């Protein structure tokens, strides 16, 4: 049961995981999430709001 | 991956980019090439450092103390709580809502201490380290039948080997932990202010197994947590003051910022 | 027993390793999960929101709502200077201690763009047009706004909208300059100058004042975690 | 039917013609372009000037005696003050270019003498004395040739550069300086010496006033020899190209 | 580092100790020089010498420039 | 693999590849069978060690120093640099440009001093070794709070262990190092000169968790640095001259080589 | 837990193994590569370029340009020497500063051809043949020009092509030879005499200089990375 | 939905925004452009420098008073000392531009007047 | 996910490899890399130089 993943490398490789124990609170910490979604504190308007148009009108 | 620069030329038209209303609670979302041209520039960069996880997932000192092998403190106890250091309690309270696993690690050291004690040859020295769940029995001495760790957990561990380490999981009655309490634990509103039972963690007691040798010795544990496996919520203000307790908010009234010697001077003064 | 040999490094605490250890409480069953409101992934969603910045931080002026006030009247001339800083996001004194500011002092490097967005807050009668500057380094700082006029600038118009946005692109030699003080990694210079004089009716007032909101851009990132040098500490806090 | 021994190099408004050449040396293989958008950075449009910036420029003229150690020039230095080339790296914060380098020395059958010429990237130089370092003045000639030295120089409290020749003025040996791209003029052979340089950096554009690229180095290495009667006066004249050149960072003119 | 940490001022004597501070260097800074007058927190000419100018106005006089972790030092001989 | 001869008989002809022009700046790739009769050689010899990354890839101490249990000097401090040394300096100067990650190893060693204090029984020394990145806090005494490590990276070790070992990948804000700056950080030219900001590391400190003892001991730490996943560029001439110091080129005039009785003399003089 | 042996050699520091360890910044972003000329992935890249031999390297001639150029003459007669050294590629001290002797005092062991290049720098007017001699080892050197025919030797003629190449070939007992001096692996002699005289006419210069080159064969290569005798410390250099 | 009063001209590093502008007029209906193969007679090779010298120049102000007849400006001579525009006229014998011109005015409400901004080829006085 | 490659072995075998890590900073040195191009440093003249032709004509 053992995972392969993609490493950290430069732009312009994998290893393997196996879990030993049983409880999930033992495992590794999660360093590849890399999702975003800013558009909650940024832009919170009821309104959509287009660049080119004024804020206003 | 970061956005990537595109390419744009000169324009004239009704289109207003860089005119908006800041009073809308908006941040305006105009990239450079809004206000002058710009070239393509493909972006490689990656925003993988300021993710919460690996911005909290560093192992930190929040206590240490210490315990003598003979004389009055035989042992010591701490109540857990990373609120006593400043480094990682900054960190945490930007924000308000948090939930995480723990890596607990300790680093115990002794030193001989000055005497007029002769012929001292000292064994190896087994620790024990044990920690009680809040609402459990706490040991009154060194001897204390509750050493005897029949459900508590309890580390056991001998100078000169690696450092302990231990995994503890998200341990609060509520869905999340709070570094913020905006309210009182009695329903009068009388009592202390700010103060709850969602982040209580329990106990840590420390000891000396054996005594080791006939002239005194100071044993040091010091603590370290890891927060791993991240969840945050409603990112807050950074601390602007320097914290002055443990248990509340208090603060001393500080400068907005630094001050310069006028409002075009390129240094500070 | 399978023959294994030890190698550097062995028994050793590195405070950044990640491996796995036993759980002192097996088979803990946690909390579920609710939905709660505002859930962060990354300290770049916080960095791109705006937060009012304190350019008049002279003197008494940073224990009072002043420092954060940029005041502007009306002249008998053109041409005068209205403030100058440098582009040091996580240096200089002016953002040190923004949302941003905050942020950029816990990693050593910074690239991207920036945005600087300017609000009037004089009566509506109140019009003016006003020069926003940036300089890359190489020369000085401007001391004319002909001088300033030659590098990037926006000429806001005051009217119905009332915010403009002067965005600072990242013009630099290197892919990533330092937070601390640094003459390798130069910035530049933001300037502002009257382009028109402020002109009011008989009963409005004249004096009047802008305000000022830093966020970053959408190529902005950060790197080398670090300690920061603004929280200390001399006894554990009680 | 044609001779290798004759070239010609034309470039904007100005064309070179040698009728005895050895070849032209290209760099490292790489002939200059500019920069691609997937290797930049800075995001503003650039500036290309073109046959304006992109030409010949000559530079005054020295003379190789029998005794001369040998003589430097910082490209970017070297033509800071000509020109709209000039104008351009003062108005702009950031650069970039290639070179066309062409030296020249002429001479009857009886004078003899071989010289090197090389083009160094980051001829980092060493001063006199050794806890201080060399001052600009020193280190850069914009419109002269700064010169070696054959004896070594006094350390005495002074910013000077040790300019000893067989050192290279780099703590070096100077028959070593082979790696780098170069020909060799040989008075019998030879009449002058062409190379076309690549943009080298670590970066991929630079200030162009606080950072000097790459120096040119004309040294001889077998001394100029004639018996009485002949000619006793012979320069050396050098001849620059900057080649695909951009600019970045447009603001006032001036450097501090 | 202190830009040319060996001269000799031969001669109202100007002796120049202009600095430059490391990315590194963080820790607090002090200014001493010998022979006579020590900065923490013979006159020094500038008002901003926390800026970078260490400079005196007045044998070997000594300029000592401190700041965690960098340490410079500039001797001048005063004739 | 390397090339393997060629086998070559007699030649009257008007090929001529023993003649050419050095001038022109270009190396001859003559043979031996171009000017003599040859046999044919298969070669089965590899230029497996002359590769750049064999050829730098070994530990190399780079820099050493001491701290005491009591006393002064409680702990180090080093900014971390590879031009302190002479041999991987010289091997790393072959280049122009150099990128690589880094292999840091730590030999951490400790020595009783002389006293006149008696019953001396020593406990087991910890050592903590806490890397700053420039631009952070720096600790002013042993006991200061920045040693709580929150962010910045630390090493915990016990005498009597395998030597601690961590891997540092390329920090440069450049694309690649630089061996070499021919120029000055200010735009003036004024100020020092070779000098910029590139390759910048940051400083090391390193001290004792506890004193162990009564009496007075003294550790040394010795720091190696060992080059890994290298590239370089722009081949330079090797260092004739003895290094003079850490931060620029400076140098004594020396002579190109060694000299011998005449130019007939087959031995050296 | 599996049960394991540990064997010898647990838990030391050889300075040349090939391990994985942690790394202290988990997932930094490193900087993109550029495309840099003159890139090296070999040091025999370095050993076959050219550079010039100091062999007049005697007395004061070392401090100068001088070590660098071979003197030659008109003489009232024929086969003279001109020149002599050993087949010592990084220990004579006519090669152990060149830049293959540089790369050869790295390692232990050198194997391969040796091409030495021959530049004629007199005026075009000036005439003459010499005569480029090699002799393994086993006799002498040779003393006379006869003597030195009877090895492996070229003829050459000065004329429009300047330059001329004696490629010295690997004539061994055994596969590699000691960069360190040795009797056992000794490499022979290399000298050069007059062919002829060099002839001149009236008003140019009977005295001349010859410069030489060395560089390395493509069967070059060498073994066993070790410290170079060249470089020394007494102090930490600051 | 906009306002035909709000518009922004871009041009190189410049940008200039007007909230209360009437339009803008085109010459004589002619967008600038370059000189074309079959319009030219000088033989050598051009030079463009594009946005180091298509940008927006920013001159003196002069102050409107009760009393002021007007003030004039030759286009060529205004720009003769500025930048790379300048310099590129002081090393040429020979150029070739057009112009976009921003005339920026504003009062409050009660203030009143009026201006005429004329381009008057071939000037002469 | 482990890797086979080739010892280094004499004239006239595999190993096993797996990576532990994420970073591939963290990986061992790569020994193997045997690429040549000498032609950059020699021989870089515009026009090409054949071994049997006078260099200059």
């Amino acid at each position: 049961g053992a995972q392969v993943s993609t490493q950290k490398t430069g732009a312009h490789i994998h290893y393997t995981n196996i879990n030993y124990y049983k409880d999930a609170a033992s495992n590794s910490a999660n360093r590849q999430d890399f999702t975003q979604d800013p558009g909650k504190f940024t832009e919170p308007v009821k309104d959509i709001m287009i660049k080119s148009l004024p804020a206003l009108n | 991956r970061v956005a990537d620069t595109v390419g744009t030329g000169p324009t004239n038209s009704e289109a207003i980019p860089a005119l908006t209303a800041a009073e809308t609670g908006h941040t305006s979302q105009v990239v450079p090439g809004d206000t002058m041209q710009t070239r393509h520039v493909k972006n490689y960069h990656s925003r993988s450092e300021s993710t919460i996880e690996n911005f909290l997932c560093r192992s930190a000192c929040v206590y240490f103390t210490e315990y003598e092998n003979s004389g009055a403190k035989r042992y010591a106890e701490w109540v857990l709580t990373p609120r006593q250091a400043a480094q990682l309690r900054r960190k945490l309270e930007f924000f308000t809502y948090v939930r995480f696993d723990l890596e607990l690690t300790f680093v115990i050291t002794s030193t001989q201490q000055p005497s007029t004690t002769q012929n001292q040859d000292a064994q190896i020295l087994t620790h024990q380290i044990m920690y009680v769940p809040p609402g459990g029995p706490v040991p009154d001495k060194v001897d204390s039948y509750v050493w005897q760790t029949s459900t508590n957990p309890s580390v056991f561990w001998t100078e000169g080997n690696a450092p302990p380490r231990m995994s503890i999981p998200f341990l609060s009655i509520g869905n999340a932990y709070s570094n913020f309490y905006d309210g009182w634990s009695e329903f009068s509103r009388n009592g202390v202010y700010g103060i709850n039972t969602l982040n209580n963690m329990g106990t840590l007691y420390a000891r000396h197994v054996n005594a080791g040798s006939t002239g005194p010795i100071k044993s040091t544990i010091r603590i370290y947590f890891k927060p791993k496996h991240v969840k945050a919520w409603i990112p807050r203000p950074p601390r602007l003051c320097q914290y002055e307790k443990a248990k509340n908010v208090n603060f001393q009234p500080s400068g907005v910022t630094t001050t310069r010697q006028s409002i075009t001077t390129m240094t500070n003064t | 027993g399978l023959p294994t040999m030890n190698t550097p490094g062995s028994c050793q605490f590195l405070t950044s390793d990640d491996f796995q250890s036993p759980s002192a409480m097996p088979q803990y069953d946690v909390t579920p999960e609710m939905r709660i409101p505002g859930e962060v992934k990354n300290l770049m969603e916080i960095a791109e929101v705006d937060s009012v910045v304190p350019v008049q931080n002279v003197g008494e002026k940073v224990n009072s709502m002043e420092a954060y006030q940029i005041p502007v009247r009306s002249n008998e001339g053109s041409g005068t200077q209205v403030f100058g800083f440098p582009l040091q996001p996580g240096y200089s004194s002016v953002f040190s201690r923004t949302l941003l500011g905050e942020i950029l002092n816990y990693y050593t490097h910074w690239s991207g763009s920036i945005k600087l967005t300017f609000m009037f807050c004089g009566s509506a009668m109140a019009t003016g047009k006003f020069l926003l500057a940036y300089s890359p380094p190489g020369a000085g700082a401007p001391t004319k706004r002909v001088d300033a006029m030659l590098g990037t600038h926006v000429v806001w118009d005051v009217g119905l909208q009332s915010s403009c946005v002067l965005c600072i692109p990242w013009i630099s030699q290197t892919h990533y300059r330092y937070v601390t003080s640094d003459e390798y990694t130069a910035g530049g210079f933001i300037t502002c100058w009257y382009q028109t004089n402020i002109v009011v009716p008989a009963d409005a007032q004249s004096s009047c004042y802008i305000m000022c909101f830093v966020s970053a851009c959408n190529d902005f990132s950060v790197r080398l975690l670090k300690d920061t040098p603004f929280i200390s500490q001399q006894n554990f806090f009680q | 039917g044609y001779s290798d021994r004759a070239r010609s190099i034309t470039l904007g408004n100005s064309t070179i013609t040698t009728q005895e050449c050895a070849n032209v040396v290209v760099g490292y293989g790489v002939w200059p372009d500019y920069l691609k958008d997937s290797e930049a950075t800075a995001e503003d449009q650039p500036t290309q000037p073109d046959v304006a910036t992109c030409r010949f420029y000559t530079l005054d003229s020295v003379q190789w005696q029998k005794t001369s150690p040998g003589w430097w020039w910082k490209l970017p230095d070297a033509l800071s003050n000509l020109g709209l080339f000039g104008q351009n790296m003062q108005y702009h914060y950031l650069g970039r270019t290639g070179y066309t380098v062409h030296v020249q020395c002429n001479a009857s059958k009886f004078h003899q003498g071989c010289l090197l010429v090389v083009c160094v990237p980051e001829a980092e130089m060493g001063c006199a004395t050794l806890d201080n370092t060399p001052s600009s003045a020193e280190l850069l000639g914009g419109d002269s040739a700064k010169e070696f030295a054959d004896k070594p120089v006094a350390s005495g409290s002074n910013k000077l550069v040790q300019r000893v020749v067989y050192n290279a003025g780099m703590g070096v040996g100077v028959g070593n300086l082979t790696i780098f791209p170069h020909q060799w003029i040989n008075l019998r052979t030879n009449n002058s010496a062409t190379i076309v340089m690549p943009y080298t950096n670590s970066v991929p554009m630079d200030n162009m006033f606080r950072h000097n690229n790459v120096t040119l180095m004309v040294i001889p290495f077998v001394p100029l020899d004639y018996c009485p009667g002949s000619t006793t006066y012979v320069p050396i004249t050098v001849t620059i190209a900057p080649m695909c050149a951009e600019y970045n960072g447009l603001r006032l003119a001036g450097h501090q | 580092s202190i830009t040319t940490p060996e001269e000799m001022i031969e001669k109202t004597a100007y002796l120049p100790c202009k600095f430059t501070l490391s990315p590194e260097d963080q820790g607090p800074l002090d200014i001493e020089w010998l022979i006579i007058i020590l900065y923490s927190g013979v006159h020094f000419t500038s008002n901003d010498l926390k800026s970078g100018d260490a400079s005196i106005n007045v044998g070997t006089y000594q300029c000592k420039v401190k700041k965690a972790p960098g340490v410079a030092n500039k001797k001048i001989h005063l004739v």
